[PDB]
């Protein structure tokens, strides 16, 4: 497996390396899904939407909208970020900008944490 | 159609609950109830 | 008797004088024979076969006599010729003058008011005729008429707003548009009006269709003529759309008409029975209207281009939405709004008027005037906007979701799986093979579907037979009243694995199941079921029997109702389980129960599960009660489909100089060697020419200049210019050592100048096509090409692909006689060894192992001859060390002394005297002895070169790994059948199989897709195909690939090989022109079919070809055989055609010959029908039987089963008396005429075949001789031409012959007595 790791580093040095990396991710982890999403951000779109569907089925939890955002490269991926929000904060707004305060967004993130409910209200 | 005890026209061997189809020569002496009531354990 | 009497009077062939042309004959035949019989196929056949079109209709056609009946009659004949697969256009090509007038009036008739002058059926006939025209643009006469219907000017049929939209979309188009409008000014008023009518034809035809379609009621009874018109119309749409020259401008026209939306909302598609075929044709059309190709460039669209197209559409819809209507929709991201669901949500609530207005802003419909209501339905308007803008899945995703097995919903659907009873009167929902394909995906998918659907037919026969034999009866359970060899009751079935889907895909990656059977059967059957292996395909079947116990089955009746067929699913054997639960030194299992683990199609599984979960459908996989196996050799369909799909998925990297030709467009000659940029100037022809005289004679049109004047010094190298001058350099083969027997084998064939052109072409980069008529030396050309490539380009590897193992046997036989090392040879296969040496993986591993032993012993002998101590034996490893350390050192020192200078010192310092003591120098000259020394070193070096190659067998113990090494590395020539290549492509690519050159034989016998697949048995190299050469050798004038169900040939031309398509496309061919296996007299019976096919010298001059056949005056005869006991052809079983009169006559002739002393084995008996084959065999056994004086013929078989075979004497029975049948295929004729070396004797109803126009060039020759058998029973050394010195008796019929042979035999039984026991 170490040879596969060094070869993965060789793919990291780089189309064929992208094939080795995508195979490394598809070999069958959320951080690794973030890595494959970074590969979508670099290499290459519908297939990326399919792998993103795989990452979504693997874990319906808030960076997935950003994974959808690669398809926009954006209003549609932001819409996916919005529908994901319905399926569940600022990410939908970022999708809106893609179609085109952070502190309150942060207290909102405190709301996003998994009397406490009263705090969620405040 | 049924093929089980559960369920003349059939033209099949059917035995519906428990009428024995093979020799047993069982010892048991028939339990009896008289008129309305009782298993005649006496 | 009416049509035939007319034929005899006015137009029939072989009638010296006919009555003059009379228009009323055409009028009477059309109204009273064709129309009144409701266009009866048998009537139309009789007319067509009688040569009505060629001899009466067309040659008497003129504008002044043209009528409805005349136009229709011509179209009926042309259509029938297509139905019968005979040339349809020859008479028009002969007299083209009035065809433009005729064609224009076909157009008028096709557009004629519905139910007017022309009936709907008559206009269906015209649709089909026009379909044939559009499908025949290779004919100049037709193309010159059709051009105006399908070029850019046809766009004047577009809505004005759509035209402007397109011209804005492609601004460079406008100047061409303007130029058209200008040139239109130069036209006189009638030519202008004619031009405009032609330009509008297809768009107007669409309007006629739409109104016909709308006239179909939803539930009320409908006339079949309307249904069939609509069907043929969609067939026309598909063909126009699937061909780039007709698609290029028409695709926009079709879209502008919104035909597809009309069709999907139509009452007709909603009729589950009536509109079923229409629906399936509709799905095909939809595939092409949305096909992934750029109409203008002709290039396939990328995924990015597709997405852009879709995004641009939404974008322009949002622009119109924002400005004029849908505010929220217009501002939303594309992905939010572009699903069908979202689009219905946004546009569904809107009024009809608003939707019409939206469409108008997209130039889809004319403006809705203020305060007017639209005339279109809301569902039309909605579906128009929705279908245009919704997300589409790609062609690849569509393909990847297809199950590879047919279900019960497919197997009995005769729209896509026709029976052999298919007449050709209706159309089918099938792809067609002709000349061109849109893209590689189009090409691969057409072959995928045709292979898929054709294989499904054989599956149905397998299912109907085996399941019927099992006699499923009701007991609410099933009891089987019979047993079947190929099918067993399922004792248990359980899905044991449903694996997770790969990322993206919505189907499980793998579904497995365990199926148990109880082999309570005959041991022969138990063995066969236990003979199942990995990748074997079986079918899982569910019957819920309809009949009570004892009820007879009738095979003539609908199978599904007969047995209660509910489900069919396919599966693939992984392996049988052993008693330790392991998937299978194979074990001996106990008991009669057997369990197999199998793979289920994952796409089919998901669909069934989805159907169950969503719609409450029962779980199919809990219901199976029958499992059926098949014959392995007839059961490769799934593996072939898989390989084709894989090929489609890949980037399909074929040579860029092949891609366009493969798709059938562009310059057909652009891959010829003379047009390849990497054409090689100088080639070593090695042993190709036997002498300088042979060489000079090999290039008739060239001036040969030799680099050396001395005639005694004249192998040859030839340099070609870049001008009619060839520079020939003789050279000397490098000495290979002091054993003169190690001089190379050499070619002995004095190739003709034409054969040389083939060999020359095959040595060059590019596409080489060789047409090789019977016996013209295809095989010798092939091995010479292979040999020349072998020597000229040692690094390069050659792949050989044939159709049959017989051809491979022939190639390897001839290869063995040439200078090719057998370590470089390899033959793959899934077989009886027929060659002197074994070239299988097994044979080659064994050769290497045995050769390694011998060579290591030579190293030991070399060691000792050098005085090096050491008792250990050498390995390949230590042999390598020895060569560098002991051999190379000594040689380098030696060369340092004598090559850096007397004759004496060449020998005095030669380091290997003792090793070669068993075999040196002549002491004549330095140069000679030095080269002798050099050759000795080459001899020794070859030993160590081989051992280094053989080291792999020391590093790889198993025979399988050893064979892999030979396949991937060692072999330079690798051969297999196209069948094997298709099955093994996946494994070959995984192994890293590589090759540079492909040679094929029997190329016109190989299916299109099985010709294409061998191009891709390797991965691309640096983004390009490694393929340097493609050589195909075959004969399209002989029989085509075999199609089990001829309906797929009739409708789809599925038999057409790639070879044949390439010849038709116009790829230049090398046509071998001198045969060497049969009499010149026999060669005449088929050489008319070929370009300049003559005979080789030895056929012309050797006595064995001019010696007559004993007891027979003529070396060939056609023998007329009238009725016997009131019967001619007979049919004891349906389609089992026989002819007792012919059979008895043939057998009697065979007996006559045996009684004359003929070698019975030198006689083979052929016939065109299997029914007659069995009957002749029947008579052979019942008349010859236990006769000592009469042997058995080598074979009694059909002409189709005798391809590539021959005997000295052939007895041929044509059987038919009622109709000509499949012998009308001239290819079958040519094969039948060329199976005999010395004698051909044919028995037929001569009159029937004489009347057949296509068979005339053969039969006009055959009837130049008597039709009564001329025998010479008292007879050899008699020559072909000389008048015989015996009595010639004429047998006038079969009974007279059977009499004669009886008397002759009874005289021979009394006068002789032979003795075999």
């Amino acid at each position: 497996v170490m040879t596969v790791r060094d070869f993965t580093q060789v793919f990291d040095s780089y189309e064929e390396s992208m094939i080795a990396a995508k195979m490394e991710t598809a070999s069958e982890e959320e951080e690794d899904d973030v890595d494959l999403e970074l590969r979508l951000a670099r290499f290459e779109l519908i297939s990326r939407r399919p792998l993103l569907l795989n990452s979504v089925l693997l874990r319906q939890n808030h960076h997935v909208h950003e994974w959808h955002k690669r398809v926009a490269l954006g209003r549609p991926r932001e819409i996916i970020n919005t529908y994901t929000e319905a399926v569940q904060p600022f990410k939908a707004t970022g999708k809106p900008h893609t179609l085109w305060f952070y502190e309150d967004n942060g207290q909102l993130d405190d709301a996003r944490v998994i009397a406490t409910k009263v705090n969620f209200k405040q | 159609i049924p093929r089980l005890l559960e369920d003349p026209e059939i033209h099949v061997a059917q035995y519906p609950l428990d009428m024995g189809r093979k020799k047993k020569m069982s010892n048991a002496l028939a339990i009896q109830v008289d008129s309305e009531g009782k298993i005649k354990y006496d | 008797e009416f049509v035939t009497q007319l034929a005899c009077k006015y137009w029939a062939p072989h009638i010296k004088k006919k009555s003059p042309f009379d228009i009323k004959v055409i009028e009477d035949i059309y109204e009273k024979e064709i129309v009144k019989s409701r266009f009866a196929i048998r009537k139309i056949m009789l007319l067509e076969f009688s040569q009505y079109l060629e001899n009466y209709l067309w040659m008497n056609y003129s504008p002044e006599v043209s009528s409805k009946a005349y136009l229709m009659s011509i179209c009926c004949m042309v259509n029938e010729k297509f139905r019968e697969n005979v040339p349809a256009w020859e008479i028009f090509k002969k007299k083209p003058d009035h065809f433009p007038f005729f064609f224009k009036h076909i157009l008028k008739a096709a557009l004629a008011e519905t139910d007017g002058e022309f009936s709907l059926h008559e206009q269906t006939v015209l649709l089909l005729f026009l379909d044939h025209c559009f499908n025949s643009l290779e004919v100049d006469l037709i193309r010159s008429q059709v051009q105006q219907l399908i070029s850019l000017p046809m766009w004047m049929g577009l809505q004005l707003a759509r035209l402007e939209l397109e011209l804005k979309k492609t601004p460079k188009l406008r100047k061409f548009w303007n130029l058209i409008k200008k040139n239109d000014e130069k036209m006189d008023p009638e030519a202008r009006e004619q031009a405009y009518q032609e330009r509008r034809f297809l768009s107007q035809l669409i309007q006629k269709f739409i109104s016909v379609l709308k006239s179909v009621p939803l539930s009320e009874p409908v006339t079949m003529d309307k249904v069939h018109y609509c069907e043929r119309f969609i067939e026309l749409m598909i063909d126009l759309e699937a061909l780039l020259p007709t698609r290029r401008w028409f695709n926009t026209i079709l879209d502008d008409s919104h035909l597809l939306v009309h069709c999907y909302l139509s009452n007709l598609v909603r009729r589950e029975e009536d509109g079923h075929l229409f629906s399936q044709l509709l799905d095909m059309l939809k595939f092409y209207t949305g096909f992934e190709i750029n109409d203008q460039t002709g290039n396939a669209l990328t995924e990015n281009e597709m997405t852009t197209i879709h995004y641009d559409r939404i974008t322009s819809l949002q622009r119109a939405a924002f400005a004029h209507f849908l505010y929220d929709f217009a501002l939303s991201n594309v992905a939010e709004v572009d699903t069908r669901e979202s689009l219905v949500k946004f546009f569904g609530p809107l009024s009809s008027n608003t939707l019409h207005q939206v469409a108008s802003y997209l130039c889809l419909l004319p403006t809705l005037p203020k305060n007017e209501d639209t005339t279109f339905d809301k569902e039309f308007l909605l579906e128009l906007l929705v279908s245009r803008h919704e997300r589409r899945i790609s062609q690849i995703q569509q393909l990847n979701q297809m199950p590879l097995y047919p279900t019960e919903k497919i197997i009995w659907d005769e729209n896509i799986v026709p029976t052999e009873y298919y007449s050709g009167e209706g159309c089918l929902a099938l792809p067609k093979l002709n000349l061109q394909f849109l893209t590689l995906h189009d090409y691969l998918l057409r072959n995928f579907n045709l292979f898929r659907l054709e294989s499904t037919y054989e599956i149905r026969q397998d299912i109907e037979d085996s399941v019927s034999r099992m006699k499923p009866w009701q007991s609410g359970g099933v009891v089987f009243g019979g047993w079947a060899r190929m099918a067993q009751p399922i004792v248990a079935f359980t899905v044991v694995e449903v694996a997770k889907p790969n990322i993206g895909e919505n189907w499980p990656t793998r579904v497995r199941a365990d199926v148990t059977i109880n082999l309570n059967v005959r041991d022969h059957i138990k063995d066969e079921w236990e003979g199942l292996r990995k990748h074997d395909v079986c079918f899982l079947i569910t019957v819920r029997p309809t009949k009570p116990y004892g009820t007879k089955f009738d095979r003539r009746r609908p199978f599904i109702e007969q047995v209660g067929l509910v489900y069919v699913r396919g599966c693939e054997i992984q392996g049988m389980l052993d008693d330790k639960g392991r998937v299978i030194p194979r074990p001996n299992l106990r008991g009669e129960s057997r369990t197999f683990r199998v793979f289920l199609d994952p796409n089919q599984y998901q669909q069934d599960m989805t159907n169950t979960i969503q719609n409450g459908a029962e779980d199919v996989y809990e219901t199976f009660n029958i499992i059926m196996r098949r014959k392995p050799k007839e059961n490769n369909f799934k593996a072939v489909l898989e390989t084709i799909r894989n090929l489609m998925n890949t980037d399909c990297v074929v040579p860029d100089w092949l891609h366009d030709i493969i798709l059938g467009y562009g310059d057909p000659s652009s891959a010829h060697y003379s047009k390849m940029p990497n054409q090689i100037a100088t080639l070593d022809f090695n042993d190709t020419f036997l002498s300088i005289e042979h060489l000079k004679a090999s290039f008739p049109g060239h001036n040969v200049k030799v680099t050396v004047e001395d005639p005694a010094l004249q192998p040859f190298r030839i340099t070609f210019p870049v001008a009619k001058t060839l520079i020939v350099e003789p050279h000397v083969i490098p000495n290979r050592g002091p054993y003169p027997y190690n001089q190379p084998k050499r070619n002995t064939i004095q190739f003709t100048h034409t054969q040389i052109e083939a060999i020359r072409a095959g040595m060059q980069p590019g596409l080489t096509m060789v047409v090789g008529p019977p016996g013209t030396g295809k095989t010798d050309v092939a091995v010479q090409i292979i040999s020349n490539i072998y020597h000229n380009f040692p690094e390069q590897r050659t792949l050989i692909v044939t159709h049959s193992n017989q051809a491979l046997n022939q190639l390897f036989e001839k290869i063995m006689a040439l200078d090719i090392d057998e370590r470089h040879l390899l033959r793959l296969g899934h077989e009886e060894l027929e060659t002197e040496k074994d070239f299988s993986r097994y044979g080659r591993v064994n050769y290497v192992l045995a050769r390694r032993i011998e060579l290591l012993e030579e190293v030991k002998r070399l060691q000792k001859s050098l005085g090096v101590p050491g008792d250990a034996s050498y390995t390949c490893e230590t042999a390598g060390y020895f060569f560098l350390y002991q051999v190379m050192s000594r040689w380098e020192e030696y060369i340092s002394k004598v090559k850096n200078p007397d004759v004496t010192e060449v020998s005095t310092f030669f380091p290997f005297h003792e090793y070669f003591a068993n075999a040196i120098f002549k002491g004549r000259s330095y140069e000679e002895d030095m080269e002798i020394a050099e050759g000795c070193f080459r001899h020794i070096k070859k030993i160590f070169t081989q051992l280094e190659e053989f080291r792999a067998s020391e590093l790889l113990r198993s025979g399988l790994d050893r064979s892999k090494y030979l396949l991937v590395k060692e072999a330079k020539i690798i051969a297999m059948t196209c069948t094997h290549a298709a099955l093994k492509r996946h494994d070959l690519v995984k192994l890293g199989f590589k090759y540079d050159n492909i040679l094929m034989e029997e190329a016109a016998q190989i299916l299109e897709i099985e010709t294409f697949i061998p191009l891709l048995l390797q991965n691309p190299q640096d983004g390009f195909s490694r393929l340097k050469r493609w050589i195909m050798i075959g004969d399209h004038h002989q029989l085509p690939p075999v199609i089990k169900n001829m309906a797929f040939q009739k409708y789809s031309n599925m038999e057409q090989s790639l070879f044949t398509r390439f010849v038709r496309v116009g790829v230049p061919t090398v046509d071998l022109d001198a045969q060497g296996r049969a009499r010149a007299s026999l060669c005449n019976l088929y050489n008319w079919r070929y370009k300049n096919l003559g005979n080789l010298p030895h056929v012309q001059l050797l006595p064995e070809f001019s010696t007559a056949n004993a007891g027979l005056l003529y070396d060939f005869q056609l023998i007329n055989v009238e009725d016997f006991q009131g019967v001619g052809e007979s049919e004891p079983n349906p389609y089992f055609y026989q002819n007792l009169g012919e059979a008895e006559y043939v057998v009697a002739l065979f007996m006559y010959m045996c009684l004359l002393g003929y070698p019975a084995d030198k006689i083979s008996i052929l016939t065109t029908y299997n029914g007659q084959k069995h009957l002749i065999r029947d008579i052979i056994n019942r008349r010859c039987g236990n006769n000592p004086l009469i042997g058995r013929p080598n074979k009694v078989t059909t002409v189709d089963r005798f391809q590539g075979q021959q005997n000295d004497y052939i007895l041929l029975s044509l059987v038919r008396t009622r109709a000509v049948g499949h012998l009308r295929d001239v290819r079958r004729l040519v094969v039948a005429m060329s199976r005999a070396r010395l004698g051909l004797y044919i028995f037929a109803r001569v009159s029937l075949f004489q009347n057949c126009f296509e068979l005339t060039p053969a039969f006009s020759q055959l009837t130049a001789r008597p039709l009564h058998l001329h025998i010479i029973p008292t007879e050899t050394t008699r020559k072909n031409g000389e008048r015989p010195s015996h009595e010639v008796q004429i047998i006038k019929n079969m009974p007279q012959m059977a009499n004669f042979v009886y008397n002759m035999y009874m005289h021979l039984i009394q006068t002789t007595h032979h003795y075999h026991q």
